[PDB]
């Protein structure tokens, strides 16, 4: 409250209570007037046209939003090692999310010189979305969410949501979601803005790697009294069948009666990364998993979890079933492989079917040798099982979070749906966390002596800029596993380099050379 | 009232049999409003039991005899404005 | 004791209509659309409230030793789900039907729990020293082990299309496996004296109907 | 009123690469692996968190008579589940949109509360006798009746494989019937003012979603 | 003890190829008791390679050469009487 | 450092077409480390517009003309030993 008293401390710590996991963080926004103050809609019919599968209709508030369900907002690379290396799950307990210190400042351009003083009374809008009857849009990894590095300052994303769409023609049901039609606060360089968020129930998440293959479960030293056909020919000759069955013991594990059968799959398209073995024919897009409800395909990204590869081809990966993050430095399309970095999952090959695989086989017909008035002399063939759906008792794990991979993400409103975990990762909450969208307010220029009864649309070209403090206490699943062969724990290589990983180069730019998945403890099934 | 822009991918392509299995991508396929449909129609090709008639937006081809080929992608948006652009194909 | 695809009134029709002709008779440019009441005198194309539950299909091996087919097939042949590149058969796999109303000499190769009786060899046992444990209690709402769970077709019976003319007939494909859809019923596996009580149930993330 | 596959943001990138190109050009031994990222340019390879709901497709057939084929495909045609040896129509089956936003005259062969108006005739009705309850209202969170609910590949794209070489294309199979996976969500049918309000759920040891 | 009403629906189709499959219900077989079994003989046909024997209730063609054919369903009860139904099938 | 053992069984087959479809497995293939590959190879075989190359351990066959077959199954350890099994089918 005043101009000459800052309205809140930063606040940047990382408390370990022992359970709990404060992590609070602190950012400085700088926020433009979008699209003038205005409502202007997009359609690819004005974005120049799109394909079938691309088209779509929606509207470009002039709103920005603060976004922070990416976990590198919150941790610091080396809380996110002591997280991974030592824990057995965590989950989001509490928000708090102290927007303060706002100063408002007017450009002015007079002869092209830049001329940049400050409104001392020019106010900027802040609300939150607290009923979730706005389009939620936090939850792709749109790429505007809080710096990972502390010092950054980043500017606001835009918000623009999406809705029905006949191509690019709008249809009945089409909504128009006004943002100013919402009680709003406004904040004019003194105040600040405060929410306290409860996170609900959400499942402990899996920071943990299985240390016994599910289909090696058994015990390795005692037959199983469930015997299993084993021949079907006495030997090579006409007419010598027979049926012996065996015992299924430890010399033949494939045969072994089991209770639980891995998760389901979705056949992915394999692509190695060594270009050479990879077919010399452009196959991006024909040849990969798409689900395409309404008439338009849509990539299967990332699909269901499923593991990246068998065992030993490491050089392998699904089409589209990994989150691919690009380094620091990247070019937006058309770079080359060396400068993207796959999100390899090898961690749950144990519960989940390779995702380049083809989930067994099925037989198909009836292995009648010699029918009674209809002879075919059929053998019994096999198909494979391309899709698999869940079955009674198949037990699965899902998709791992990386330090640079979202939060949380909302279960679409509908009338039923099964294991809401978003397929990129994290938590699936009926009530996320809400959206809070910031603007300036317009203030009008010099209206003229005669009266005018338009939209008044000279307005004077400002911004904001503050701070913004999101503090999101989690909660830890402590580890006790009676393990006496070490863990294996994520490090750092001790061996010189130019740059210290996660550290900054000689020009300043924070670059992250890895994702650091959160499945490193092992604990049994 | 722009036309719609038909964009086929690859545009030209080198392949030698027991792979003759080759498939071209015509869903790139800009335009304001939707594709109401794809039409295929192969204006030169080497004398075969069959003839390549489809409207799928990414066309399959198989059993494909040596010789050169030269399809033809035909997009038809809403209003009707149609755009055809040529693609060529060779087999070794 | 209540087949669960006949557990409708058999008295009373069923105000839903079905498709039931879609050519008035033999001959050329004949299509027509006539529906029809789904009654009690056709059960089969009544509308149903749930559906039977998941199928994983097992190969069919007969106990009549004559009729199994003159090859190997105890490996070859067999479901199996094979995670990290290492097969491994589908024993017992999810629970499924032995056989249908009748065929009980049938058995599926690696779907039901076969115990060995006292005084049996350890390996290369003859089939009558080992006692199979029969599923036909669960025919109401298990498909079938060794039957393929229904058909789905799979391309678009459009007769004379524009511009595109194929006059593509509707085929129909097999189900050989099935995943859990929504309101889909099903029975869990017997337990037998000479069978387990409990199991761990693994630590993971998730499963399904452990 | 938001479609599952345009549930993002069509303004910001998504910061997870795909896998755009894998041949740099048209020639001989040009392998290459080039990602790109996925953003509003291109929504169909956008990474996402959930998936359509289940599917078991269902024949097509259309309205206007002409176009459905000249042969009677009332029965050998129609999904159909059969437990215990006898078939029985999916009648009406899982929820699922009757047609893709456009193709009002068609609709599933099988999928469908098909209600007789007053004063209709008990069976060979025709078409304008009997009113239809089409399901395009929730084709946003389930996948078509009438289509394949998308495409699996269903063998390894390996071009030069060590000492069996095979040229292997990337070849993709449809995918006719779908079941539950991880995630997935879908919406139940809908009740008419003509439709049913209750219904017992059979007294068994396990169901999904009743 | 009735026996069994066999009905092969439909009784009389004309088909020009490149549609050669053609299927002709069978299941239509009324009777008190279970149909233990359905038996598919053709009596008359063009010479061709194969031959039509069958024991499915909904019989599958393919490869349908032009001429002239004649099928035969026989179904059998549990008692074992045993009604036959010929089948008139016509190709352009 | 023990070789591995391949194992291929059945080792003798009879078979008459309509059924030319024989499978043989070769998954037993006996190691102490995991058979990095499996190599099939048909050393004599009747003139066939094909020739037998696969890498599966489950090795299909289709389209068996009459006469005698004599195929070979080369496996290879992680350490790089190989052992080399024959095994002889024959059709009527």
């Amino acid at each position: 409250d005043g101009v000459g008293s800052s309205s809140g401390n930063w606040h940047c710590d990382s408390q370990w209570l022992g359970d709990r996991v404060i992590t609070t963080s602190t950012r400085t926004w700088a926020l433009p007037t979008y699209n003038n103050h205005l409502y202007k809609q997009i359609s690819n019919s004005t974005s120049g046209g799109s394909s079938n599968d691309n088209a779509y209709f929606g509207y470009s508030t002039p709103w920005g939003y603060f976004d922070f369900n990416r976990f590198h907002c919150h941790f610091s690379p080396r809380d996110w090692q002591r997280l991974i290396n030592n824990n057995w799950g965590f989950r989001p307990k509490r928000l708090n999310f102290k927007l303060f210190n706002i100063q408002v400042k007017e450009v002015t351009d007079n002869n092209g010189v830049k001329t940049i003083a400050n409104n001392l009374t020019s106010t900027v809008q802040v609300f939150t979305d607290s009923d979730y009857q706005l389009p939620y849009v936090l939850g792709s990894a749109h790429e505007g969410c809080l710096p990972p590095f502390p010092a950054d300052v980043f500017m606001i994303p835009q918000y623009g949501y999406l809705t029905l769409n006949d191509g690019s023609q709008a249809v009945g049901r089409s909504s128009f979601y006004c943002l100013e039609y919402f009680p709003s606060q406004m904040l004019r360089t003194g105040n600040n803005f405060q929410f306290s968020y409860e996170f609900e129930n959400v499942p402990f998440h899996s920071s943990y790697a299985h240390s016994q293959s599910l289909d090696r479960l058994m015990n390795p030293l005692i037959d199983q009294y469930l015997y299993y056909l084993s021949k079907t020919i006495n030997g090579s000759g006409q007419n010598q069948q027979t049926l012996k069955f065996s015992v299924a013991g430890p010399s033949n594990m494939a045969v072994q009666g089991r209770n639980y059968i891995p998760g389901p799959s979705y056949r992915q398209q394999r692509v190695s990364t060594t270009v050479t073995q990879n077919n010399n024919s452009e196959f991006a897009w024909p040849g990969a998993s798409s689900w395409a409800l309404n008439g338009r395909n849509s990539l299967m990204n990332p699909g269901p979890a499923m593991a990246s590869h068998k065992e030993g081809e490491d050089r392998f990966f699904p089409l589209s079933g990994s989150l691919i993050f690009g380094k620091q430095g990247t070019g937006r399309d058309n770079v080359d492989a060396d400068k993207v970095m796959i999100t390899n999952e090898e961690e749950i090959k144990t519960t989940n079917p390779v995702a380049t695989e083809s989930y067994g086989q099925v037989a198909t017909n009836h292995q009648s040798d010699g029918t009674l008035a209809v002879p075919f002399k059929a053998q019994a063939q096999t198909g494979w099982v391309q899709n698999q759906g869940i079955l009674p008792g198949m037990v699965w794990q899902d998709r791992d979070v990386y330090l640079q991979g979202p939060i949380w993400a909302k279960i679409p409103h509908t009338d039923g749906n099964f294991h809401p975990s978003p397929l990129m990762g994290g938590f699936g909450m009926k009530h996320p966390p809400p959206q809070i969208l910031i603007k300036n307010t317009p203030v009008p220029a010099d209206p003229p002596t005669a009266f005018n009864k338009d939209k008044l649309n000279s307005f004077i070209t400002q911004y904001s800029t503050g701070q913004v403090s999101v503090e999101i206490e989690w909660e830890l699943q402590k580890e006790n596993s009676k393990r006496w062969n070490p863990e294996i724990q994520y490090t750092s290589n001790y061996y010189k380099s130019n740059n210290v990983e996660f550290a900054v180069n000689t020009e300043g730019v924070y670059s992250e050379p890895r994702p650091i998945g959160t499945r490193y403890l092992t604990r049994n099934l | 009232n722009r036309p719609p822009i038909a964009i086929v991918s690859p545009q030209f392509q080198e392949i030698s049999l027991p792979t003759t299995s080759t498939v071209i991508d015509g869903s790139q396929s800009t335009d304001d409003d939707k594709i109401v449909q794809y039409h295929w129609e192969e204006l030169k090709g080497p004398l075969r039991e069959e003839k390549i008639s489809e409207d799928t937006a990414i066309l399959k081809l198989s059993k494909l005899v040596p010789g050169n080929y030269t399809f033809s992608l035909t997009v038809v948006d809403s209003d009707g404005a149609t755009n055809s652009t040529t693609a060529n194909l060779t087999v070794n």
